[PDB]
């Protein structure tokens, strides 16, 4: 049965153009006629080693929207699974003999990957592993994009903000280079510029991209404006002040945005997107979040379900 | 003085008539410089039509005279405002706003870690005109910023 | 359909005499023949911004007793929804696009109200907002009262304890002045006396009330003795010692209590009610707590359910 | 009123004129209710003697017509103030600030824990007349407060 | 042998009119002609179990300005004393064997005195024992008044702020209550009222005092305006703002004050005194603060030197 | 009257070529013939609101080696100052009434100076104010160079490490920038580059500087190799390891260095300097560390003694 059936969703690099598409068709279906007891009797482990309430609450809602039971923890504070030498492997080993699938966010890279080497037959799912992958957000982005733009090809995507350290933005890029004809505009502080490996990757794809210094520049050509927050802490309170003013989206900036242009942001936003934007039809963050749901049970369904009946 | 009050704005005997204040700025001025806190008869014209600027603003502050200094601080807001000395029905001296060495109290500091933000400390910034803009450096953090930045926030 | 259908239960001042009555009839019915799958497929968000285990555990039991699914957090420690400028509005905005209704307790006044301005079509429910409202406790009190006394009219109610700072006691008062003929006896330390606005309100209602200095005074006339704990911290360890002895209920004090008189206390009690009282038929705190359940699903049912079929 | 001193015109074509504003209050009205945001000619008179009082603030907002709402907001600051509608250079209608029943976003809740503060919500207070003064109850914390305090907040 | 020789200063109610004068008298000479080698070869233990940096530094400077050595601590993190259960009685017994004088601040009432029971021949000085006493502070308060007003007798003393829980004013009233014809004005909110015992104590010794609603009422007849700080916590954060504004000194309020009028505040201040009051010549809390150094010096001088050749 | 009398040393940009010499000149004499009773009867408040044990101990030893008494604190746990909201302006105003000099380190920029506004006639010394200044440190840096190299003029100074966020080097460059013919070599990773303003400031005063890829390039022409520590956090823990190894001194790298070549490091070091570099005679950061005691002594001597009979 299904390609993604019984698979471990860890990195998006593992996920083919087709896989994304598959996920994407399912998500659209569960959004249409939701099937509440698809995971009936399954028990999922929501192991939030690094808490991520926004994400924890999302995934769990998803689990519940398909009638699945949930057990797990959040924040490694309660989690007495922090003895002196309590290895994640040893934890995963035991959890496997309790649950049907495990959803996990860890504060270190590849912990989800390691997790699978000890999960036995239980599929593991990465709700984030350090400064590496966060597959689920990417899938939630792509769906919102496709659902708004009507496609995932030839888009003029505008990424804004912390290009250098931004977990999500890296994966988003990765996904869209898996498609044909996308043009990227990278607007960011030189202090926080997109990694050369990404750019290096994009060239091999024969992918046209560009570095910009201010949103205005690409206000008009954009269809999808992805925004991210500028983590001040990785900046001097002063340079962050010269830099700030430069990269915040106000709605006055929207007067150029073509009709279909949508502004996304993994959330939370704070300084980067003003309340003015909130009211304009171009504003999509909150919607983007709601869709975190369908992209999520879509994945869950395919993974834990053989036949994709919808 | 042309004083064509066929209907728009007065004229007085003694005082100061800040003129050619550009667009919305005038309010800023009154606000920032507290020119409203006086028994005196201030009389403001806002968005007063002037085809030579489109719409300008005028603050007439009867029987009050601004010092070369008080004038100077207007450089950042209304750089081209002609302050006027009036003490006997006609002009006794015009004035062009000239950039000043320092800008106290009115500004705020772009650097949040500036101790200045919490204590009873009136802001103070040395002005330095460096090409295509003006650098302002806090008396405190000693951190230099573009006036564009110091003004935004 | 139903008056309270799709409504936001925030403040009891919003709630009419009739509304309370409605809630009160439903609660009595669900206590009679419980309907386990009334909220089947609904997903509720238990957002305990300020933890309140007693209350969290209660509401959630309620949610489960009507077959509803639950997702949420407790204590804003795990809740990584505490970034630098992470606004409650922005949180509520996103949560709305996940759940069916939100139950929330916040450490500040009107956060539940604000919550609704960003909840869209999702009803929000206040499980407490600072030193303001706590509708649910009041409804749980009133039911226990009605269930014990047989009515909510002409009662001689005795409030005891921290009248000045007591969240609950204020709302309880508010509710009973919505009914006819109740007489109130306010026994409290002058340091912790009932707010004049409340008293001021009660006069406009033409409501007879009285200030007393020791329970003994009204031992006999009372039907319902509401007790609350004296928060020592808002007192000098010494004045609290002179004051203490004065306001604790011992069972020897009960020899006068007429048969039907019941002693309620939102709980936890500590110094205020002795163990002696626990065994006397006049003792009702624990019962009061159990009823937190029916008053709670009664509300939940009406709110999230169009027709009130029971 | 309109400036027609010894001999001087200064009358508006069309629009609203707020007169009899207690002195030192005009500017508040000006900022508070952001009467400045406009692009129309606005003429203000600071500290202007009248029979009703030897000082008063006077604002004329040309081609703007204050909704009965706006008019009523002036009730907490300039009640004796009169609001005259001009059209064709003559008063086509006088009206006075009646005390409202709800004051929006220009007041600040004194309760330091009130959710309102940190959040993107606009203030709102249920206004109610009582004994010594007007009580203003916050929509959010539901706390009643003497407007004495609220304004002085 | 001078009176205060080898005695522990524990309570203000321990010192007589005579002893208060002798202490205020010695301080006058020290502030004039210094004795830097007076306590040379002395070692005063400075023990702050209650971190009181302000109080401490003054005591410690006082110490070093008399030629004495210091060893000690602050809080109970910088302290490894009495963790699982070692007693204070034990600590003292140990410490009073190596040092020459013990200055200690403790969070519990009566600590100071309990220490005098185990210190043997070593003098204990009380920097503060919770809500109880703090003579050293009062002493300086008295020296600031005597010095500004030229007399401790026949005064008009206004005491504004938190009168009930303010340990400093309770002390000042009792000291002042040992000198002829003092009249007192208590200006405090209903909830922070000068506790009755004191009020009783005044009445009994024929001493005039009156309650006022605003400091404005008495600016005129006032000589000394001792202001205290209302810790908002002792009030609900909303209750605080209503009466607050009735109790905050601003330079405008200063207009009708006598020439000699001085405003005092133990410190720290926060809102009760406007900064504009600093430029006003009546402001004297900082000068008050410095006199703390002589009051404390005088004391140390008297308790450790059999004869004060001054 | 000597120049530095009763002045607050706040910024390096406050001191002239003349003042830098006078400070480095006095230190030379102190290191030779000591003046232990010079500051006897002095009390310098040592206030560290930013715990800087290393910096502190040196200042405090400097103090005690001049005969002065000390009172003070560290962190803000050992401190009970400014909890709910007392101001720094207030703290100073209190403290500057009993002590003779105030040495303070604060985490916020400009604190030092704000203190000079409230200290009255008392000199403030800056141990450090966040990313801003720290003259005392530079002073010693200058004294270590002058002393090793015999001159502050005509040097080859290599500055390696975190150039952008390093407060110490920014200072050293400006001081060195007041003496004739200094040439500079900046060896820093792309992300930790000597911020432009400084670069501008050099260019403007005709001063030679160049960017290099490795310290190896210049070992030969170098006189002073001032190394700094790259806090890995300013880089992702993975980014850190790639360029890291380009910026770590080992004794092998030392082979082509001039005789006089000295390696400096403010301390602490962690990886940037091999321990094998300690046995090499160019290593001088510890000797650097000790000279901190004279630089600081000289200062204290100049700010508190009208005439330095030396
Ligand atoms: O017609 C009127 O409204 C009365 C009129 N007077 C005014 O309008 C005076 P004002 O300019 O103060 O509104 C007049 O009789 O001249
Ligand atoms: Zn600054
Ligand atoms: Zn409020």
């Amino acid at each position: 049965a299904n390609p993604l059936y019984q698979k471990h969703i860890i990195s998006i690099n593992d996920l083919s153009r087709d896989d994304l598409n598959l996920v994407l068709a399912t998500a659209a279906k569960l959004k249409a006629n939701p099937q509440p007891e698809l995971l009936k009797h399954k028990v999922i482990a929501s192991c939030f080693f690094e808490a991520s309430t926004r994400t924890r609450l999302s995934f769990e809602t998803s689990m519940h929207r398909l009638g699945a039971s949930v057990v797990g923890f959040s924040d490694s504070a309660n989690t007495s699974l922090g003895k002196k030498g309590e290895t994640l492997a040893d934890t995963i080993s035991v959890i496997s003999t309790y649950v049907d699938a495990i959803v996990m966010a860890h504060p270190q890279e590849g912990a989800a990957r390691l997790a699978t080497e000890f999960s036995g037959n239980v599929p593991v799912l990465n709700a984030g592993d350090g400064s590496n992958q966060h597959p689920t957000q990417t899938l939630l982005d792509l769906f919102t994009i496709q659902e708004t733009q009507g496609r995932l090809d030839n888009l003029h995507v505008a990424m804004v903000g912390d290009l250098k350290y931004g977990r999500t933005v890296h994966s988003l890029t990765q996904a869209l280079a898996k498609f044909d004809g996308n043009r990227f505009y990278f607007i960011a502080p030189d202090a926080l510029a997109m990694p050369q490996y990404i750019l290096d990757m994009l060239d091999e794809k024969g992918i046209a991209w560009s570095l910009h210094s201010s949103i205005e520049e690409v206000m008009a050509e954009v269809d999808i404006l992805y925004m991210t927050r500028v983590q001040k802490e990785r900046l001097d309170p002063s340079e962050y002040a010269n830099v700030k003013a430069q990269f915040v989206l106000r709605a006055s900036d929207l007067h150029n945005a073509k009709a279909n242009m949508k502004v996304l942001h993994p959330l939370p936003r704070v300084d980067e997107i003003a309340t003015d934007v909130d009211k304009t039809p171009h504003a999509w963050y909150f919607q983007q979040a709601g869709n975190g749901i369908f992209a999520r049970q879509a994945l869950l369904a395919l993974v834990l379900n053989r036949d994709l009946v919808l | 003085m042309t004083h064509d009050n066929k209907l728009q704005v007065e004229a007085i005997k003694r005082g100061t008539v800040i003129d050619h204040i550009p667009a919305q700025i005038g309010f800023k001025l009154l606000s920032l410089f507290k020119l409203t806190e006086t028994d005196q008869r201030i009389t403001i014209g806002l968005n007063l039509p002037s085809g030579e600027m489109g719409r300008k603003d005028l603050i007439k502050i009867e029987n009050t005279f601004l010092s070369e200094d008080q004038v100077d601080q207007l450089a950042l807001y209304a750089p081209q405002a002609t302050v006027n000395r009036i003490d006997n029905y006609e002009v006794v001296g015009k004035s062009r706003p000239s950039l000043p060495e320092r800008i106290d109290n009115v500004l705020v500091c772009p650097n949040s870690n500036c101790i200045s933000h919490a204590e009873p400390v009136s802001s103070s910034f040395a002005v330095r005109k460096r090409a295509n803009d003006i650098a302002l450096k806090c008396k405190y953090c000693e951190k230099e910023f573009s006036h564009n930045v110091v003004l935004a926030n």
